[PDB]
């Protein structure tokens, strides 16, 4: 099961210069592997066929090299349509393993998240649930951890974090701190807190509300 | 051009399988060979079987021998992959691509150049149900988001 | 003696064939103990080491032929090494690998004995040309470079400048063909090559086939014999761990038999064991059957005969 | 050419045999690409479509014979279609199904060439009578309807009014028999039918057997040959996905060989591939081996010879 290791896990480079990527083998694949262009929810189309040589509908800038253990994927003329999770994939040993993921983001000026926290509705309370979700918005780069608290004492098993891709226009990111509770647990407490933490956030961004305040 | 039109996104419980249609065109068929690869979301990818379209060479992978079946249909350039004894680890996008037939009359190929668009398969025995929308949206911050 | 005097040449090369993994060819045949299984009978075994296969990074393709220069450099290197071990007076045990190496394996053998014969035991003829193949894979074009009757018609594909075609079309016998692409069979019929496919194998019986094969090669004159032997020429019930398995091959019995007839002429002078691939067995038991098959084939080539092998002293003592 | 000019007739019929599932016979052989695997060599392939098999709902049984009228209607329909494709000058590739169809497959072949021969390669003779069987299954009574020496003794079982016995007892050779119920072997010995069972197959060797079979049929006079071929006649190590597997069949090598001798007469004029059943393989790998076996059998019938097949142009160009 030769493990193929992609040394750039993530990548964020502006429309511009070379975006040389790395993929390593645990054996000698020896010029027998390829490169792919998995756009989100699409066909992971071939970039480079046999460690080189640029297959059949490739634009201009997708040279690469190898032969035979640690290979290269050069994106010289970056062309911002190419922002996709890239994959090397060894071939000439069974079973035919893959790389890990080479998310090519957009490099831009680090955006700060706009963070606030939101209750369950009375329409929800007539159904009998509690879903207190904080909503994080327009930041760069991806990494935020959000903590919850039962009036000061932390929460899990409802808490879910889910991120989109990078935006087309302002090129930002995404998270809801999707948390679900019960109506009984809702009514026993007021001060519900959302503690964001981004690289732009020097202090951890806390936004809160009491129950029966809004 | 050289493509693979796949079909199609389908969910099965743990029970019967998804024979994934993998329709080929553009390139001459049985001059090459189609394989298969699973991808769970947020994970890596595992190739899981390759047939030569030249002559029925099954050549499956490890941990599913067994579980996989793969045939040709080379009247129409489609190829197929079922499964057996399905399981909730197989919540994966199934891609087919063209490894080239590793026979004798078939050109040198190592590199998967059609790629199909994918097939959303999650092996879950839950029931198809409506969602349940639970928001609110209006305590000193100038920035107030919202959501559901 | 004259026979069972062995020079082993391991040649882990793959770039003639597409399924990478045959470069663990000599490694698995040596770790199955081919050396020590020779050494019971009077086998003068001298390992000459494996050949280095350098990697041309820009081995740019031909029109259809792909990885040409690595194949040509490997076969030129092997032609020098086969000529070396045939100047050592031994029987060249050249095991890889793939049939791309058989170019230099027959070439360096002809550099010492220019009037040899080739028993190409294979499922396929492997006589496609660079122009009229559809693969371009050089694990199936060694024989087209080697026949003098094909000269002036083979392209100057790079890496093959040193290649002199050295054997005659009437000096080669195919045994066990079972899947031929059309170009190879037109060459087969127009040159008047004698061949016994699995049709003719079953027709005469494998013994009358080897009888007429030795009557065709050695019936005119005693001359050196170069058994170049594929391991997919046997049935994939015995060797499924090969590159191109085709059902309907020779039984393992008959493969051992063909090797034993080549031994009992006393004229074995060159041996090839190609297309062994441990990476394609679906179970390691398949690999185990395949490698034990190829090992015992190589044993019955050099006179591990199934009748018996002895040392000439009294054993009632 | 004359040979490898093919009319394919798929016949998904089951009611001669009890194990339902052989009606995915032509479907699996076509989806294994028998058409395109013919089309490399010069195979004039013309698919004539599958035959419609209507369902007689009150196909009431005979004394022992059950589902008679569906079998008789199917074989009469197939006799018309075989006579049609033999008036097309092609070689009738009639694949089902079960041996019940071989009644009309030999009958319509005799409607054009009344002096043919039948090479009934099968584990069984399939020559039970309606009176002296104990099954009554018409996948084992086609030959008893077809021999003129059995006339006045075969009952008027319904559906078989059109049946004229058309071949002579001295004009049929069984090859590969290995399980015969007593009535069939009394018929076999009293008619003086020439046969080479697996005894005589092993005795002469498969090549001397095909030599004497062609010496028996074609040694008197050149005449059309109708290879009607069961896929249980091979050993169930190669075809376990058949209706009635009996161990001890021909090796897959020798099955391909029998087809290749029928090709190299140049007198192949009718072909049957029966008893293929994908529903009875315990694994789909068993089905895969069985169907690839039967496909390559059909290939080596029409001249996908294991020696090679070519198109007559120079390939050094
Ligand atoms: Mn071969
Ligand atoms: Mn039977
Ligand atoms: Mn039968």
């Amino acid at each position: 099961e030769i493990v193929m290791t992609q040394s750039p896990a993530t990548l964020s480079l502006s429309p511009g210069e070379r975006a040389t990527l790395s993929c390593r083998a645990s054996q000698s694949v020896s010029s027998y592997l390829a490169w792919y262009q998995q756009k989100p929810g699409q066909a992971p189309r071939l970039l480079i066929y046999d460690a080189s040589n640029r297959a059949t509908g490739i634009p201009a800038r997708f040279s690469g090299s190898g032969s035979g253990t640690d290979f290269t994927l050069t994106i010289s003329s970056l062309e911002p349509e190419d922002f996709a999770v890239y994959y090397c994939q060894q071939h000439s040993l069974l079973p035919r393993t893959f790389g890990g993921g080479t998310k090519v983001e957009i490099k831009r000026a680090d955006a700060a998240p706009t963070v606030s926290i939101f209750p369950p509705s009375s329409e929800q309370l007539t159904s009998g649930g509690a879903s207190v979700v904080c909503f994080l918005n327009n930041f760069y780069p991806k990494d935020i951890n959000v903590k919850w608290k039962i009036d000061g004492s932390e929460r899990q098993n409802g808490v879910l974090n889910s991120w989109t891709d990078q935006d087309s226009k302002d090129s930002t990111y995404s998270m809801s701190s999707t948390l679900t509770l019960t109506k009984d647990e809702y009514e026993r407490h007021n001060s519900y807190t959302c503690e964001a933490t981004h690289k732009t956030s020097t202090s951890p961004i806390v936004k809160s509300f009491n129950r029966n305040e809004c | 051009q050289v493509q693979l039109v796949q079909s199609g996104a389908e969910v099965k419980k743990p029970g019967a399988s998804v024979k994934v249609s993998c329709k080929a065109s553009g390139y001459t068929f049985t001059n090459y060979g189609i394989s298969w690869v699973r991808q769970a979301p947020g994970q890596g990818l595992e190739w899981m079987g390759w047939i030569s379209a030249y002559n029925g060479n099954t050549n499956y992978a490890q941990k599913l021998q067994g579980r996989v079946t793969m045939t040709t249909d080379t009247s129409t350039s489609t190829a197929y992959m079922e499964l057996r004894s399905l399981r909730s680890d197989d919540t994966a996008v199934y891609y087919c691509a063209r490894e080239g037939a590793y026979g004798y009359r078939s050109p040198y190929h190592n590199w998967f150049d059609p790629w199909g668009q994918g097939t959303l398969v999650t092996v879950s025995s839950a029931k198809t149900t409506a969602p349940s929308v639970y928001p609110l949206a209006p305590t000193t911050g100038s920035s107030v988001t919202l959501g559901c | 003696a004259k026979s069972r005097t062995i020079g082993i040449i391991g040649a882990p090369f793959s770039k003639g064939q597409p399924r990478g993994g045959v470069e663990e060819g000599p490694t698995v045949l040596r770790k199955a103990g081919l050396l020590e299984k020779l050494k019971e009978q009077e086998c003068d075994v001298k390992d000459y080491g494996d050949l280095p296969f350098a990697d041309i990074p820009n081995d740019s393709p031909f029109q259809i032929v792909k990885n040409p220069r690595s194949v040509g450099k490997a076969s030129e290197q092997l032609a020098g090494k086969v000529a070396e071990v045939k100047k050592n007076g031994r029987i060249s045990l050249v095991l890889g690998g793939d049939h791309s190496l058989a170019i230099g394996s027959i070439s360096g053998h002809a550099r010492v004995h220019p009037d040899l014969g080739v028993i190409w035991v294979d499922a396929h003829t492997d006589i496609n040309t660079p122009l009229t193949t559809t693969s371009g894979n050089l694990h199936g074009q060694p024989v087209s470079f080697l026949l003098k009757e094909l000269k002036g018609k083979i392209p100057d594909v790079p890496g093959f400048s040193w290649v002199t075609p050295c054997i005659s079309a009437k000096d080669i016998v195919y045994i066990g063909l079972r899947d031929v692409d059309p170009g190879e069979h037109y060459i087969l019929k127009t040159l008047g090559i004698k061949y016994f496919s699995m049709t003719e194998v079953d027709r005469l019986g494998i013994g009358k086939v080897m009888e007429e094969t030795l009557s065709y090669l050695l019936g005119r004159k005693k001359r050196p014999i170069h058994l170049s032997f594929d391991v997919d020429g046997l049935d994939p019930s015995f060797t499924p761990a090969t590159g191109t398995p085709v059902v309907g091959g020779l039984t393992y019995r008959e493969g051992l038999y063909i090797t034993e007839e080549i031994y009992k002429t006393g004229l074995l002078s060159g041996l090839d064991i190609m297309e062994v691939n441990p990476s394609l067995g679906k179970t390691p038991e398949e690999v185990t059957r395949t490698v034990n098959t190829a090992v015992a084939i190589t044993l019955a080539c050099f006179g591990l005969a199934r009748e018996g092998n002895h040392k000439p002293i009294d054993y009632l003592n």
